[PDB]
């Protein structure tokens, strides 16, 4: 509904839906993280779904088990619709 | 080197002080860099002498000959070191010494043996040795052998104890040494015929010695050469002599990310709470990324589930990181003695969770067993539960697709697999016909200490594990400090376990890092041992370093794990911090007996069956027909019933399957062909056609009895729905099984709550056949008995046992019935049961005499009253109706526990001329059902009971006399004292 | 040169105090009670799971070496006299494995194969002998008898009430009970160290070979009140009856005696504090050492003290089903009716497992039992 | 008593008490070992019993040890009804043998001959 | 013994299929050996590749030649026939021996000396 929607997949808390409308949304396994994705595989800081006009980069912030975007890790990704953002062992879908 | 390196560091970043120039007393020049043989450099002031190192190459004459010519020979590279000294000092003799000194260590032995101890190579470097004469042909015979030697008992040179104690046992071993095959290294270069180890047909020696070096010497110690099939050494040798592919850096940081967790988990419990100096799993942490690895595996593999059965060490560690357990869950109501308890009872209890490939598409169930604080009691428990669930799912031994989805991950103690003696019975039922699980992953984790028991007192095996060779089963000691090991070797056993449906053991070779108090510091009795481990890094810290050593990982790589150790160790601190401060119908109709009786007759087509069962099979279809169904009928009916209606039975014991005393007869054998029937089965298909749901399984049970009656617990456990009934061959044995009774049926239900719907038949009979043939000790039954844990019974009538079984199988209340069957009133022509009992009747807890309920029989003219509860009250009422006393009644206490305080109380006011009361029982005075009935009666029923006399045996040590002639005396003395 | 563990060192000082002044806890006593033996020439096979330095850190008969690692066994010493002759008596002490059915049966073979040596068995817990059932069934129960192999093994099982778990607290004493047959075994529990140290001193010199089940204390090895003076290892013999020692010693009024206690544990420590604590000289506590057989003679002389009592408890830790009262509570009133007849009893509740799990709850029901039996 | 293998380490614990009463073996200056334990065994009984392992662990222990003891099993191929396969998960019964490397000598009972070589053999050994 | 046509292999080649052949049958002589008294099992005799001669390469012409056997019955060199015939009445008879799984390594010597050699037939006294 004009932002993105993340929809996890695979995970405890799997058909879940959450909302990318702001300029920095935060990730990890923290509870100052805007989707806190709970395990022990998840770091307490992981990615970030900033928002920079109508463009999504998911980034990485310093992770272990790093950010895989349709199971390839990077740093710094422009999401697209329907793809694999792996934190940990969760597994979540983009949506336009 | 260190000094070398760190003048190297600052020189190659112009960071040197001029602090370091000043000082050279003697220097060093290598003009054999740029390829110049030798020089004759030029000496400074300042320095005594000046060494010019050569170029370290072959002759300029051999440069045009090809490698294979030169190595065949015995060529070798040289270097040209030169010795530009000053005259003014030194002379030529000690310059001339100088440089011959050099040559010496440059091949000396010791040299080397200095410098691998420094390098921490524990292995044996290369000796200066001059070829050998022999011929290619001669030689390779000795390298074909040398490469079988390192197979068998290549484990023993092995770098796999973390502490390093034992320098010696790298040295020790003549079979591995090269020297002594024959060979140096000019023979390094060349080729062998080694015909198929690795692979290749040929093959230089340095690559033969490196192979078998990383297969067999590294951190993993393989030992499966014993095993007797041979494809399976085969599949061990296409896995390990293969140079294994170093771990993506993604896999390794996931191994740290399991490492950080656990390294935290036990950090918050030595903090946390106090008395956690026993159960600390500091030193092998590896072990929680070991198990991750199996499940990972297992998963991948399109498996089920993975049942874990543990002891107390680090349980707590394993329920969150590996269970998948909230930390809300675990220290809700948790809880400083010189001894070791149970702490808080979630170090007993199971809790399952659900298990997430962090690399695979798949997710897997992981469920944990509850167990005691005696080790190794749950390993047949744990083996009973896994194939309860896989009988559940149609697949493994009793199932259309055998798989074996369910997985036993059973871990271990050091000292505590070689110790006890169960570990052996459950490796003996690991394959059998009906207790197979197609394999089991046994990882023991060796922390090299038993509290104080050094662990060579306490096995006389190399290995603890050697024990799993029992059943050829392949053993990987591999060493804890190393975690890609680790994962190799777990992930490897699925492998095998899912190839050959074998139990597989993984030696996980730790350290225990604290005593078991926590004011104990076990260095009072293993000084040596404790030094080291003084002296040691934290698996997780140690693998740490290791990846940034070579290079693995970064120093941004290190920031992301040491983030993760602090953000997952602040994790659970803060969350516990936050969560404290919250705070029936037991009868069928006679068509169903009939059923039963013509499934005896309804045998398959040319089936030639034995002549002394063949009348067996008639006289049961006579008896559900007309009537006089005794005690051996009477059982198959109960069961038979259940088959049909839908549930099913598990009924297995020593000799069940024919019957001890040529009894139950549920399997029947062809006397020319050999095959086997069931007619119990018959009955599990409706006449319709319409399958009931129902099964019957029986088998034969080996002469085990610990693990023989910890199944089938087990069984009850993973399948509360199944009627499981495990019969003795006599009572008398159950004492080898008596931890599984005080620790898992008794106390199962209310120690932790495990559910026991378990039927214990017990053949008891007091004939004299001995003490260990006579008495199933029920006095120890009924001192054990807490208000409802178990239910106590001992049945006079096959009716009543039949409404017994069908009543305990139709209850839905999971409570263990301790049955105790005839041995001699099986065959007695008294003990029968007429159609109207199975009928129209229920289970009797108290049962008058017949005269009183059916026929004319008056209850005044009783005086003396009899009550008694086995087979003797047939010989109490054949001995009244000789002497034709109407003034002695009989009644019979079938229910022992709980005693039936209505049923009796009600019965008891009948007969009201009554006034003598007596407890008639076979049983000696301080064994049977006295010592606690003649202390319960008065004080429960004091209006009836008080004033009851005794009449039984004398008090005795045995269960019953050795001879035969004196059991006779002593059973008719009771009969005339209860008649006079 | 041998460098003995600072933990170790003042345990052995504290030994030299004790034997020269008193107040011998249970773990120097036992060592006196073999060490006698030893220098007396009886031969010693002490020997269990982790028995060398003591499951409890109490027995120390092997101390080892910081910085080389030798052993050194000061019992062993006793078996040489002064005067250089040698005693003919040996120690033997070792780690036995983790094993239950073959370290019971081992012992018991040994005191077959030599009947003139004191073979002795500790258990890490008392409640861990289920596993060796087999062989106490089998061999030394019915062994003197079913065949007649005499039996003269002596098995130290660690017994007490302190919540540690169901596997850390009761030996499981209601079945040693159960199965004991007129002169068969000796079931005993000693609750002072004098008392122990003659226990031991009499059955390795009655000549009898019986099989003596000793239950020693777990917490009580390291309680001060549980102690013992000179005057009680030389002046004194072994007692199956045991009364107060302000009844005996000090001036204590018999007559005062209204409510009758019979303990048996380290149960007896503390009800004498809450005693002393009340000031209720209307209770005597008399403690039962040999539980079989039964002291008939030892008992009745006893019970005729302390004239004005008018009710009778036995006072137990462990449940209702378990402990001692289902034997005790049935042949009491029949064996000695004059006395014990109305025999009342002061226990926990009646469990399937020999305690409870939590550690909160076995503080509120060791509590409820000592205001039960003081009110 | 009538359970089986119930006197395996009732015997190893005879055969020590004899040993250290004759200032030979482990307890004393002489390593004879001059009591020798033969113990003879049932075919089901040794692979189905859990004692067995226990007591070979004993076998060579610091004050445990026998110095060796010969083990005749009688593999009858039978334990009243139930067949070797469903008493044991090994090709032999004596497989549990193999725990501390003992020598295995699967002999015909109908040889005498063999028999009496195999034993004597194990007496060298 | 069956009919099979001559192994074009050289002396060498067929060498270490001989030296590996002498190992198997020292793994699971036990295997193949008439044990079983009652003849129950006639497939345990033929149902192992491992101890037939014709899967390792050699045939009935081979039986004749010689083989660098290192230290096998104590020569450096014997007759194929010879070879099969010292392992036939060493592990294949009436005794199947279990020695290759012990660790230590001059108890396997021990056993080989006393199993390997024409033993002598006893007297008739
Ligand atoms: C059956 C049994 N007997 C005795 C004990 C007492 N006990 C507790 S720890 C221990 C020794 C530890 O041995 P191991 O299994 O190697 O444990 P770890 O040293 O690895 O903690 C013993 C004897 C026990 N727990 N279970
Ligand atoms: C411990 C034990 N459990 C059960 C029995 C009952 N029982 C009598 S004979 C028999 C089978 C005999 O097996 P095995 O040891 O092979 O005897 P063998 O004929 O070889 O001597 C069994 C189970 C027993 N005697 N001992
Ligand atoms: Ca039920
Ligand atoms: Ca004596
Ligand atoms: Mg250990
Ligand atoms: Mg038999």
């Amino acid at each position: 509904s004009g932002s993105a929607l993340l929809v996890v997949k695979r995970g405890p808390n799997a058909g879940s839906r959450f909302l990318l409308d702001q300029p920095t949304t935060s990730a990890g396994r923290h509870p100052d993280s805007d989707i806190f994705l709970d395990d022990v595989t998840v770091s307490r800081r992981h990615a970030e779904f900033r928002l920079e006009g109508g463009e999504f980069q998911v980034v990485d912030v310093g992770s272990l088990n790093g950010t895989y975007v349709n199971r390839e890790p990077v740093d710094s990704a422009v999401l697209a619709n329907g793809d694999e953002v792996q934190i940990g062992k969760f597994r979540l879908v983009f949506l336009t | 080197i260190a000094a070398y390196e760190d003048i190297v560091r600052r020189a190659r970043d112009g960071k040197l002080t001029a602090e370091d120039f000043s000082g050279v007393t003697i220097s060093l020049t290598n003009p054999g860099t740029l390829g110049t043989v030798h020089s004759v450099p030029r000496l400074m002031q300042g320095q005594g002498a000046i060494i010019g190192a050569g170029a370290m190459e072959y002759p300029a004459e051999f440069q045009g000959a090809s490698e294979e010519r030169i190595a065949d020979l015995g060529i070798g590279k040289l270097i040209t070191l030169t010795s530009t000294y000053d005259h003014r000092i030194i002379q030529g003799a000690e310059s001339g010494d100088f440089l011959r000194t050099i040559h010496q260590l440059l091949l000396d032995d010791d040299f080397f043996d200095e410098i691998f101890r420094e390098l921490g190579i524990p292995y044996e470097p290369v000796r200066w040795r001059t070829d050998n004469p022999d011929s290619i042909e001669d030689k390779n015979a000795r390298v074909i052998e040398l490469i079988a030697a390192y197979r068998n008992r290549g484990h023993l040179m092995a770098d796999i104890d973390p502490l390093r104690l034992d320098n010696t046992r790298f040295r020790s071993h003549p079979d591995l040494d090269v020297n002594s095959h024959g060979l140096t290294l000019w023979d390094l270069d060349r080729e062998f015929k080694v015909d198929g180890f690795a692979g290749v047909q040929r093959k230089k020696l340095r690559d033969i010695l490196s192979v078998l070096r990383d297969a067999y010497c590294r951190h993993v110690g393989v030992e499966y050469t014993h095993i007797l099939e041979p494809e399976q050494q085969r599949w061990i040798q296409e896995r390990v002599e293969t140079k294994h592919d170093k771990p993506t850096v993604a896999e390794q940081k996931y191994i740290l990310s399991k490492l950080n967790a656990a390294e935290a988990f036990e950090t918050f419990l030595q903090t946390k709470y106090v008395g956690q100096k026993r159960f600390s799993l500091e030193g092998a942490e590896t072990v929680i990324p070991m198990m991750d690895a199996v499940i990972d595996q297992c998963a991948e593999h399109g498996l089920d589930e993975v049942v874990i059965a543990m002891p107390h060490r680090g349980r707590l560690n394993v329920l969150a990181n590996i269970v998948g357990k909230p930390y809300s869950q675990i220290f809700s109501e948790f809880e400083p003695s010189q001894a070791h308890g149970s702490g808080d009872v979630k170090y007993h209890l199971g809790a399952t969770g659900t298990y997430i490939q962090m690399f695979g598409d798949n997710d897997i169930e992981v469920s944990l067993t509850a167990n005691p604080s005696h080790l190794e009691a749950v390993d047949p428990v744990l083996e009973g539960l896994v194939r309860a669930k896989q009988d559940l799912l149609d697949t493994g031994e009793e199932g259309s697709d055998n798989r074996f989805s369910v997985v036993p991950l059973m871990l271990h103690g050091d000292a505590a697999f070689a110790g006890q003696g169960v570990v052996a019975e459950t490796l003996n039922l690991a394959l059998l016909r009906g207790y197979r699980t197609g394999g089991t992953i046994h990882i023991v984790v060796n922390n090299q200490i038993g509290f104080t028991t050094a662990p060579t007192d306490s096995r006389s095996s190399e290995y603890c594990t050697d024990v799993a060779k029992m059943i050829g089963a392949p053993i990987f000691h591999v060493n804890g400090d190393d975690p890609e090991a680790c994962a190799w070797v777990a992930r490897l056993a699925v492998d095998f376990r899912q190839a050959f449906k074998k139990d597989v053991v993984i030696d996980m070779l730790c350290y225990r890092r604290r005593g078991h108090n926590e004011g104990d510091d076990p260095s009072m009795t293993q000084p040596y041992m404790y030094d080291v481990i003084d002296t040691k890094r934290g698996s997780r810290k140690a693998y740490t370093e290791a990846l940034i050593g070579r290079g693995d990982i970064s120093m941004k790589e290190a920031e992301d794990a040491l983030r993760d150790y602090q953000g997952q160790l602040e994790r659970v601190f803060n969350e516990v911090r936050e969560l404290e401060k919250h705070e029936l119908a037991t009868a069928v109709d006679k068509a169903m007996l009939q059923r039963i009786g013509d499934a005896h007759l309804a045998l398959p087509e040319g089936f030639t069956v034995h002549p002394r069962v063949r009348p067996v099979l008639e006289k049961r279809r006579e008896m559900a027909y007309e009537g006089r169904i005794d005690w051996a009928f009477a059982e198959l009916l109960a069961l038979g019933s259940l088959i049909a209606e839908g549930k099913l039975v598990r009924l297995s014991g020593q000799d069940t399957q024919r019957g001890t005393f040529t009894q139950r007869h549920a399997v029947i054998v062809d006397r020319k062909t050999g095959e086997e029937f069931t007619p119990l089965q018959l009955l599990a298909t409706n006449p319709d056609g319409t399958p009931t749901g129902g099964k019957f399984l029986v088998y034969n049970s080996a002469l085990s009895e610990f693990a023989a009656v910890g199944f089938e617990y087990g069984y009850s456990v993973g399948n509360p729905d199944a009627m499981v009934l495990w019969e003795a061959q006599f009572g008398d044995f159950v004492n080898g099984a008596q931890s599984i009774i005080d620790e898992f049926i008794s106390s199962g239900e209310a120690k932790w709550g495990q559910l026991s719907d378990v039927v214990l038949l017990l053949p008891h009979g007091h004939e004299g056949q001995g003490p260990d043939h006579t008495s199933g000790r029920i006095e120890r039954f009924l001192q054990l008995w807490a208000e409802g844990s178990m239910t106590i019974a001992m049945p006079s009538t096959p009716a009543n046992y039949f409404h017994l079984l069908r009543r305990h199988g139709k209850d839905g209340i999971q409570r263990p019935l301790i049955v105790f069957t005839p041995k001699s009133m099986l065959r007695n022509k008294a003990a029968v049961s007429d159609i109207r009992d199975f009928t129209e009747s229920k289970f009797r807890s108290v049962l008058e005499e017949p005269m009183y309920t059916d026929g004319e029989g008056d209850r005044n003219k009783v005086t003396r009253l009899l009550l008694t509860s086995g087979k003797i009250y047939y010989e109490l009422a054949a001995r009244k109706a000789k002497e034709n006393r109407e003034d002695v009644a009989i009644v019979r206490i079938e229910q022992l526990a709980p005693l039936p305080r209505r049923r009796l109380a009600e019965t008891l006011d009948r007969y009201p001329n009554v006034k003598e009361k007596f407890w008639v029982q076979e049983e000696p005075a301080n064994q049977g059902a006295w010592p606690s009935f003649g202390l319960t009666l008065p004080e429960i029923l004091p209006d009836h009971f008080t004033g009851l006399k005794r009449i039984s045996r004398r008090a005795m040590s045995a269960p019953s006399s050795g001879s035969s002639k004196v059991h006779a005396v002593e059973q008719q003395e009771i009969l005339d004292t209860a008649f006079g």
